[PDB]
């Protein structure tokens, strides 16, 4: 009763996503048998059908898994630059960034790894064959869904900016000149008969397929890198978690790379030093501390992290408590250190 | 960037983030496949501090590469309770995921707030470049003016994120909250 905000509850399954649709398709294959991996597959694919800003099968991501006799792990399907990418692809003649390069041009996009992420960890952990999981997300594609207010706010504020620009995306998502609005129908037929092929042939549809070869022909067209090579040659990687301890609580996320573990991780390490409980949330206190040790996080960040089967990241100094603390003597809950005055910390002492 | 977990009958949990990156990527389909390409290359540093999309910084370590998989910030996490699973949880964000995550985390266990508490709880995060200590709406004026004479530079800015959370209870029954800051998402279970 002291509560103003109310958790929806469950006594045996829950899927909680940023749309309705795929979170009821979720939960229906729990209800149907499968276990919380074929279920967060099924939800994956439904989202690439009615989440198009960010569901996706031409992206790639980060998946968790701890099953219910404590083992955790994680599995990364993080897009692959392209074979032919180089370390200045995206400076103009000047030799200054160009971001259009790398939001806009064929030459922004990596090598998808969402296809294969959902099929490893199907695979390995689920239960369900993929045909079973995708076919929520075929129906959807097939015969279409009603645009929500979610969907027509994306389309006309983010998706204005680059939809209309090709050809294929507008014929899709564009409609008498105008984003779809709500109410409207959304079928995507050519997602369907790809998402169909996916499930009847398995992900080497995706790799080395018709998919496969309609994004190489798409970026072959365009001045774009990704060949059928990159696709042939991608793998999604089982990785070992990044975790750590916080006042007894065990906190685990995603190793290189992804940044995330690591930083949470050691920022939670600083804030351990203080007495977080006794200042309260939204206390300027608080605020001040955790503020201060996110500014040496980031700044490390920018120094130490990237995709570790090409550079060696120092996670266990970067995770190390007595490092944490070296920083945490550091924050001055009085006074703010302009981020002018900090550096990528030297990490030689804890490693 | 979209984040989603699950926990089934058995106690078994999964949480993905994933994405295109930006809103709809490069908004270019792949051809007749009706597949959106991601521009997830911008997640690289283009040069050395110079900073991308979501301001940050990097060099060698996040230098582009050829098969390189560039830097991301996505934090798909899981806190344990006494050996048990007991906080699924994720965002999008970009720079902002870590700490939005870290917040949950925070919230969960120095604040003693459930699930819904945290999520519908105001954000801040300060990512070190640019030196300012973002907040959304929801902090007292008069813990902004402590801030601010403490030194730190508040910019108020656009909501942070979308979490996607559950939390098992002691006897293994599920609570969940979706995110105010996104509509039309949904939380259930049976
Ligand atoms: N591409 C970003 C996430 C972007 C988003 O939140 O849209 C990363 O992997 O960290
Ligand atoms: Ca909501």
């Amino acid at each position: 009763e002291e509560d103003v905000f109310h958790p929806v509850r469950a006594k045996q399954g829950m899927v909680a996503s940023v749309d309705a649709t795929a979170t009821q398709v979720g939960v229906d294959i729990l209800k149907e048998g499968g276990n919380a991996v074929d279920a967060a597959v099924a939800v994956g694919y439904a989202l690439a059908v009615t989440h198009p800003q960010a569901g996706n099968l031409g992206g790639g991501g980060f998946m968790l898994i701890r099953s219910k006799n404590g083992n955790t792990t994680a599995i990364d399907f993080r897009e692959m630059a392209p074979a032919k990418a180089t370390r200045d692809m995206f400076l103009d003649d000047q030799g200054n960034p160009d971001s259009k390069k790398s939001l806009t041009s064929h030459l922004a996009s990596g090598t998808p790894g969402t296809v294969a992420g959902f099929s490893l960890a199907l695979d390995k952990y689920g239960t369900m064959p993929l045909n079973k999981v995708v076919q929520p997300a075929f129906k959807l594609a097939r015969d279409g869904f009603i645009v929500n207010d979610a969907l027509a706010d994306d389309l006309k504020t983010y998706g204005s900016e680059v939809l209309p620009n090709h050809e294929n995306s507008k014929a899709i998502f564009w409609k008498e000149g105008e984003p779809l609005k709500k109410g409207d129908t959304l079928v995507q037929a050519n997602l369907a008969k790809s998402l169909e092929m996916i499930a009847e042939n398995g992900p080497d549809e995706f790799y080395k397929g018709t998919i496969a070869e309609q994004i190489a022909q798409e970026m072959q067209k365009n001045g774009g890198l990704i060949t059928k090579e990159d696709l042939a040659a991608y793998k999604a990687v089982e990785r070992t978690p990044i975790s750590g301890d916080y006042r007894g609580y065990q906190v685990y996320s995603m190793p290189p790379p992804s940044s995330g573990g690591i930083h949470i991780v050691q920022i939670l390490n600083i804030l351990e030093n203080f007495d977080m409980k006794k200042y309260g949330f939204g206390s300027a206190d608080a605020m001040q501390i955790m503020a201060e040790a996110e500014k040496y996080a980031y700044a490390d960040r920018s120094e130490y992290l990237g995709d570790p089967d090409f550079v060696k990241v120092p996670w266990q100094a970067l995770t190390n408590k007595a490092y944490a603390k070296s920083i945490a003597d550091q924050i001055d809950i009085n006074k703010a250190k302009p981020s002018s005055e900090i550096r990528p910390g030297k990490l030689a002492p804890y490693e | 960037t979209t984040h989603y977990s699950v926990v089934d009958k058995d106690g078994n949990a999964v949480a993905v983030t994933y994405t295109l990156n930006t809103t709809f990527g490069t908004g270019i389909v792949a051809g007749e496949s009706g597949i959106l390409l991601n521009n997830q290359m911008d997640d690289f540093s283009a040069k050395p501090g110079v900073p991308n999309v979501y301001g940050l910084v990097g060099g060698d370590a996040n230098a582009v590469g050829p098969n390189k998989r560039p830097l991301s910030s996505m934090s798909p996490t899981i806190v344990v309770k006494d050996g048990k699973t007991w906080l699924v949880t994720g965002s999008p964000g970009g720079s902002r995921i870590i700490t939005t995550v870290l917040q949950m985390v925070v919230n969960s266990i120095d604040y003693g707030l459930n699930v819904a508490e945290a999520t519908n709880a105001p954000r801040f995060h300060h990512q070190w470049l640019p030196d300012e200590l973002r907040v959304e709406k929801g902090f007292s004026p008069d813990t902004l003016k402590l801030l601010e004479a403490k030194g730190q530079k508040v910019a108020l800015k656009e909501a942070m994120g979308s979490t996607q959370s559950i939390m098992v209870g002691p006897d293994g029954e599920l609570y969940g909250a979706s995110d105010p800051r996104s509509v039309d998402d949904l939380t259930a279970g049976y």
